């Protein structure tokens, strides 16, 4: 079965054509002449762009194509214009018109002089692997993809000392040896099939290690979820239920070790948490399963009175990431209490204990993100006082972060 | 004519310049010539200025040509050796006359065994065909032609 | 992307020579489509002295042009050379930078491996290293 | 677009099915090019003719004298046929066995002093 | 001599052209850069072809200067013998 | 045209294109189709069915037609099958006469072989003591020779061009794994060294003049260190390279391109030497042969001109293909030339009197690679349709049909013991073929039942990562190497 027809350009346009030239009066016949004409010869080049297609190994017939198939027929492959004389321009090709059916027609000739210019690319070079080792094809990035028996382990011996050795320099006990295997996990096609004891070794160890809470031990097995996160081969949200309570307890627990000085890590341990918890939320997402779980948890994380300072920090933090709507939808009715708080922490002496350091930290926190929240939904009018109607946190310094904000735009 | 600031009005003036700086068709056998293709039309009778002013159109088509491929027959002959304004950047030629040396003195080796084993035992402007060929492939008309491509074989 | 880029940068860098030549003269805001015209017109002029002036030295049995290649060239275009000492010094002229080349940042990072099965003798030592 | 559509089916009918966004534009742009020669041609054959209507026959006039100019081909196969046998009779040539790079003669290779102008 | 001693001036000259960009689309016809400024004026009369062009435009427009409009590039390229075309198919 | 076999659809395209005279009377396929003959092998059993329904004024119209338009070669045996019939037709004045595929064809290679022609029948050039030396290290890489065979599959080491955005045209490999061409879209030719030896130009005439001649050293002693890359960029050709070849001995690369000339780069000096000017047109190949004198180009003027780097005229005019000359391989005594095109034809043409001695058809698409079996028995032809037609050369008939590609098969090799044949095409794949069994068996009915046996024959099929596999090369180590440039698509 083949139906094939013969498509010709429309007739209706050949009489549009005639008539703004100067030749009117036209007969269908006449102008049924001029649609067969010019349809075989779009018909005669396609057919011989396809030959330089062919040749130039692409299944993409490109612009250049058209330009050496009309050279061939000895027509100049000039578009925009015609030089009867041909001299000036002979089968020279101009590499066509940038034109577009959407496009303005009109310019400024400023504008395209501001603009900057695209980025030339790499030059050609030789670059050689391996497709086969004596008939195997490599898992490498350069290619593409009564007693019962005695059973085996489901991974090879070279795969689980492969396992132990990544384990082993993810503890960090040497920082190019975490670095390259973070990049290891972070692209090994064939870390499926590893993945339930990379995920029992870190939800298993974030457990027994909040007992002692070792910072670099929650250091190192962060950045190991982060490494897991980043790889496209490898199918996660099957383990995504170890790997999020996980990342809560880095962000919503107290600190076992000295409260303050590496306090400074804990708000990126709880920065590096609630990195990956936002890009948790962001992937892996169906209805009302995921996201809103994690929200919730925060919001009563929040609202709870009394709680460790600590936990108050990270929750805020972890809140705080959730994106645009977020923060302009939850932290706007809370202000009071955060104040409030703030003014609790000032007043008791206790200098010793660690609310003082999770106060300023979570004051100074709430202060950055309600800035854009109001650089980002209103104009920037009354910036002195105007802020003193909400409590007064931050008022002209927020005024300032909200103007290096405006500066910042200014510069994109 | 038709155009007042031509393109090809300033090249055929800036040729000659460059030149300058280093047909008249027999009528009786034309007469019977254009007339033995009027009989494929029916064009049986011929205007007697016609046969003049195809004389003049062939002229000015060989003259065209002509001069053409004299500015390109005096392409090569412009040495830039007697001048010394210019400066050698790639003698190829002489690498291959030391090259060839040394196959000569290969082959005196080879000579040398051979005896071993018999032992044991005002400047003037020619015009080749290179220029008009060049004059060929350059313009719009013969350079897809049967004369061209049998040019290059002759 | 960075195939669009490859010709583009090139065309761009064309266009923006188009405008500031536009402006130079007297226009300001010009029409879309007689400025793609006329960097068409500019690309299908670079390419003919490119291609002609190869023409015309390697009819002569040379590889590369001289000066005497493109006068040549030149007055077969009709371009009355003479006048281009006068246009070169122009108090009106501009200078358009080149398109950035991404090849300065041409190498991130380069690094070995051990543990490599050794090779075949079939196979030479410049060959790449069998993998893990 | 209206012109665009039927550009994009005599791709389709000629099994082209990738393709690049311009290619359809500079299709269009050449057989814009290409009726706005045949008609201004087919005008300038109804003035010699002197008719006030430029009918069919000044269109098929312009067509076939545009024809016999920009569209050219191949030579023939009775050409190439009678080009090869007046070449394929000649006898191949013996070889000098030591006579270095073998080369045409020098009017015929691109191997010159190759000069360049004095920086000064 | 008068353009040979224009071509040794034009070293250390820039023109509105790069010699990346010309030498790009000469490296594209076989045309190989051996010498800069041979390049630059290649680049130099492509650039007053262009300005030749543009100039006439200009005239017209005045005639009829701010905006260029094809209506302006087809009476200046008909001198040169040059018919433009319009898009009319977008 | 809806009951035409499904193979036919490209030509019937072309023919619903035609619908004027003056539309066919500058096409040159179809002018050269209307005035040849059809040739149409069939059996004396139907054909005496035929000339039963022909013969009667009931139908003499159609008869008439078909002894004016057709010829009809006659084969006594058995009716073909559908399967059979669909592996042979395809081409378009197609599945040519037996009286074509039966004159004598010196398949043999040099040096007794009664198949191998004398020495003196094509003027060799002579073997010099450099290239004697070359065959010396030659037989220590045959030493470390694996024998492949459908057990010890091969190693393969592909050479992707990484950023590659001017397109990549033409890849070629010299014969001991030491330099790799390419071919571009942007008028340029790259020579890449893969041993760790840079690629150094020759001295200048001053430097060579200073020192001597008739020292040991000499080639050493001439080098220049001063130029010395990984890379060398060859500029001159304007429009983009199609065709790469080296030659044998190292030096004189050769390229062709869409400006229609042919063009022969030296090695020693990295400059261009010679510019071969014999088509207008498009020259989509070119090949040195295996003794380094002569060399084949076939260009969109449907011919293939033979040349000789002494000459720039051509020597042999290969002029009898109907469309264009896609390919253009010497046989390995470089006595025929086999020359792939458009027309779904492949023939063999004899380099003495430019005679067409054989005539392959059975393919649905263009033709875009050839190669040669080490023994020079045989001749492996891949096309658009995804098939690789194995043909004898002594009986000018196909032996087998490799119908596992799916897109255009774009570069073949045999192995250099001959084991298996290695398959490259646009689907990214690299096939592995046994090239032993597939040639187990060795007429006058001018055919031989095709087995249907390419899943036996296919020993692997390995993907590449988005890459069309332009070549393949075997070391002499039997090792593959093959080049693409990388296309994300």
């Amino acid at each position: 079965k083949l139906k094939l027809s013969n498509t010709v350009l429309p007739s209706e346009s050949m009489k549009v054509v005639a008539e703004s030239m100067g030749i009117a009066q036209i007969q269908e016949e006449t102008c049924q002449l001029l649609t067969d004409e010019v349809s075989y010869r779009i018909k005669e080049i396609a057919q011989d762009a396809l030959k330089f297609m062919h040749m130039g190994k692409r299944q993409k017939l490109t612009t250049s194509d058209i330009d050496y198939a009309l050279k061939l027929k000895n027509v100049e492959p000039l578009y925009g214009f015609h030089a009867q004389e041909f001299i000036p321009f002979r089968f020279a090709s101009g590499g066509g018109r940038e034109l577009y059916f959407y496009e303005e027609k009109e310019v400024d000739l400023s504008d395209i002089i501001n603009t900057p210019l695209p980025r030339v690319p790499l030059d050609v070079c030789l670059k050689a692997h391996w497709l086969s080792i004596e008939g195997c094809q490599p898992a490498i990035p350069e290619n593409p993809p009564r007693l019962k028996p005695r059973s085996i382990h489901e991974l090879s011996v070279e795969q689980q000392l492969y396992y132990k050795e990544i384990t082993e320099a993810c503890v960090g006990s040497c920082e190019a040896k975490r670095a390259e295997a973070l990049q290891s996990i972070a692209t090994d096609p064939g870390l499926y099939q590893m993945l339930p004891r990379f995920s029992t070794f870190i939800s298993e160890g974030v457990r027994v290690n909040v007992v002692q809470n070792n910072l670099a031990l929650l250091i190192y097995l962060m950045r190991m979820v982060k490494a897991l996160m980043d790889n496209p081969t490898l199918y996660l949200e099957k383990y995504v239920h170890e790997l999020i309570p996980a990342v809560m307890t880095c962000i919503v627990s107290r600190q076992l070790c000295l409260r303050p000085d590496v306090d400074n890590h804990w708000a990126l341990r709880d920065f590096a948490a609630r990195l990956v918890a936002q890009i948790c939320k962001h992937f892996s997402t169906t209805t009302n399963n995921i996201q809103s779980r994690i929200t919730k948890t925060f919001t009563k994380s929040w609202v709870d009175e009394k709680t460790p300072w600590t936990t108050r920090y990270g929750s805020i933090a972890g809140l705080a990431e959730l994106g645009h709507d977020v923060i302009k939808t939850l932290i706007l009715p809370r202000l009071q209490q955060e104040g409030e708080r703030i003014r609790s922490v000032l007043d008791g002496p206790v200098l010793s204990n660690i609310d003082r350091i999770g106060a300023d930290h979570v004051q100074s926190l709430l202060l950055k993100h309600c800035a854009p929240v109001l650089a980002k939904l209103r104009p920037p009018p009354d910036n002195q006082d105007a802020y003193r109607a909400e409590f007064g946190s931050l008022g002209p310094l927020l005024c300032s972060q909200v103007v290096k904000a405006r500066a910042q735009a200014a510069l994109q | 004519v038709a155009s007042m600031a031509g393109v090809n009005l300033s090249e055929e003036s800036a040729r000659i310049l460059a030149t300058n700086s280093e047909t008249f068709l027999l009528q009786a056998p034309l007469q019977r010539r254009i007339l033995e293709i009027g009989k494929k039309h029916g064009i049986t009778e011929l205007h007697p200025d016609v046969v003049s002013y195809v004389s003049h159109a062939t002229q000015q088509r060989l003259q065209n040509l002509v001069e053409k491929i004299s500015e390109t027959a005096q392409q090569k002959n412009f040495s830039y050796k007697d001048d010394d304004r210019y400066e050698q950047a790639s003698d190829v030629r002489a690498q291959l006359k030391f090259f060839e040396q040394l196959d000569q003195i290969e082959k005196q080796r080879k000579d040398e065994q051979e005896r071993e084993i018999l032992m044991r035992a005002q400047r003037i402007t020619r015009v080749n065909l290179r220029d008009l060929i060049f004059c060929l492939e350059n313009e719009r008309e013969t350079s897809h032609s049967l004369l061209l491509y049998k040019a290059f074989l002759k | 992307n960075p195939a669009d880029n490859y010709h583009l940068a090139r065309r761009r860098t064309l266009q923006v020579v188009v405008s500031s030549l536009l402006t130079e003269a007297g226009f300001e805001s010009a029409e879309k489509a007689s400025v793609e015209t006329l960097t068409e017109m500019l690309q299908s002029y670079i390419s003919e002295i490119g291609r002609s002036a190869k023409s015309y030295c390697e009819h002569t049995a040379r590889t590369q042009p001289t000066l005497s290649d493109i006068v040549v060239t030149l007055v077969e275009m009709g371009f009355n050379v003479d006048t281009l000492p006068a246009y070169a010094k122009r108090s009106q002229r501009m200078v358009i930078t080149a398109p950035p080349v991404t090849n300065q940042p041409v190498t991130p990072k380069a690094l070995t491996a051990g543990q490599n099965r050794p090779h075949p003798p079939h196979i030479p030592s410049h060959f790449p290293e069998f993998p893990d | 677009p209206k012109d665009a559509q039927m550009m994009a089916q005599i791709l389709k009918d000629m099994g082209i099915t990738e393709y690049e966004p311009r290619v359809i534009n500079q299709m269009l742009e050449f057989a814009f090019r290409y009726v706005t020669t045949i008609l201004d041609d087919a005008k300038i054959y109804s003035s010699h003719a002197k008719k006030a209507t430029v009918d069919a026959d000044d269109v098929r006039l312009a067509i076939q004298c545009r024809a016999d100019q920009s569209f050219t081909s191949p030579p023939p196969r009775d050409f190439l046929l009678d080009i090869a046998r007046q070449r394929n009779q000649t006898p191949l040539p013996l070889i000098k066995p030591y006579s270095g790079p073998r080369l045409p003669p020098d009017r015929y290779c691109l191997t010159a002093p190759n000069y360049r102008l004095k920086s000064l | 001599t008068p353009l040979v001693d224009f071509l040794m001036q034009l070293e250390d000259y820039t023109p509105t052209i790069p010699d990346a960009v010309t030498g790009y689309y000469l490296n594209r016809a076989g045309f190989e850069a051996s010498d800069p400024r041979i390049i630059r004026l290649i680049s130099l009369a492509a650039q007053k072809f262009i300005s030749d062009i543009a100039n006439d435009a200009l005239q017209h427009c005045k005639m009829k200067k701010y905006t260029l409009t094809m209506e302006d590039l087809t009476p200046a390229l008909s001198e040169y013998g040059i018919n433009v075309k319009k898009p009319h198919y977008f | 045209h809806g009951d035409q076999e499904c193979y036919y659809q490209d030509d019937l395209r072309v023919l619903s294109s035609l619908t004027k005279k003056e539309h066919m009377k500058g096409n040159e396929t179809m002018l050269d189709f209307r005035t040849s003959k059809f040739v149409l092998r069939i059996s004396r059993d139907s054909y005496q069915l035929l000339k039963r329904h022909l013969q009667e004024k009931q139908n003499n119209q159609i008869w008439n037609i078909v002894q004016e338009h057709l010829y009809i070669d006659i084969f006594d045996g058995m009716p073909r099958s559908k399967q059979q019939i669909d592996a042979m037709v395809g081409s378009l004045a197609g599945e040519a006469k037996r009286e074509a595929n039966k004159s004598k064809v010196f398949f043999g290679l040099l040096k007794q072989d009664p198949n191998a022609p004398p020495q003196n029948r094509i003027p060799l050039p002579e073997l010099k003591d450099s290239d004697k030396l070359d065959k010396i290290m030659n037989m220590k890489e045959t030493t470390k020779r694996v024998r492949l065979g459908p057990d010890c599959l091969p190693s393969i080491c592909f050479y992707t061009f990484l950023n590659a955005y001017q397109g990549l045209t033409a890849v070629d490999v010299t014969d001991d794994s030491s330099l790799i061409a390419g071919g571009f879209a942007d008028s340029t030719v790259r020579v890449w060294s893969v041993t760790p030896k840079k690629l150094r130009s020759v001295k200048q005439a001053s430097d060579l003049s200073l020192i001597d001649k008739e020292s040991d050293d000499v080639l050493e002693r001439i080098m220049d260190e001063k130029t010395a890359s990984e890379l060398k960029i060859l500029y001159g050709h304007s429009g983009p390279v199609y065709g790469a070849s080296f030659s044998p001995d190292r030096n004189y690369l050769l390229s062709s391109s869409e400006d229609g000339t042919v063009r022969l780069w030296s090695l020693q000096t990295f400059t261009c030497l010679v510019g071969y000017k014999g088509h207008n047109y498009p020259v989509w190949d070119t090949q040195f042969s295996p003794y380094g004198y002569y060399f084949v180009s076939g260009g969109h003027d449907r011919v293939a001109r033979l040349w000789a780097t002494d000459h720039y005229q051509p020597l042999r005019i290969f002029a009898g293909h109907l469309a264009d000359v896609n390919c253009t391989r010497f046989h390995p005594n470089s006595n025929y030339v086999a020359t792939g095109s458009a027309d779904r034809t492949v023939r063999l043409w004899d380099v003495l009197n430019g005679n067409c001695v054989r005539i392959f058809t059975g393919h649905k698409g263009p033709i875009h690679s050839l190669t040669f079996s080490p023994n020079g028995r045989f001749l492996a032809t891949g096309a658009t349709d995804g098939r690789v037609l194995l043909w004898d050369i002594g009986h000018g008939l196909m032996v087998g049909e490799l119908k596992g590609h799916t897109d255009t098969v774009c570069s073949l090799r045999f192995s250099r013991d001959g084991e298996i044949l290695a398959s490259g095409s646009m689907d990214n794949t690299v096939r592995l073929w046994d090239a032993i069994k597939a040639f187990e068996d060795l007429t006058a009915t001018g055919h031989i039942n095709l087995p249907e046996n390419s899943q036996e024959l296919l020993l692997g099929t390995y993907m590449t990562k988005s890459t069309p596999v332009v070549h393949l090369h075997f070391t002499r180590r039997n090792l593959v190497l093959a080049a693409g440039a990388y296309s994300p698509q």
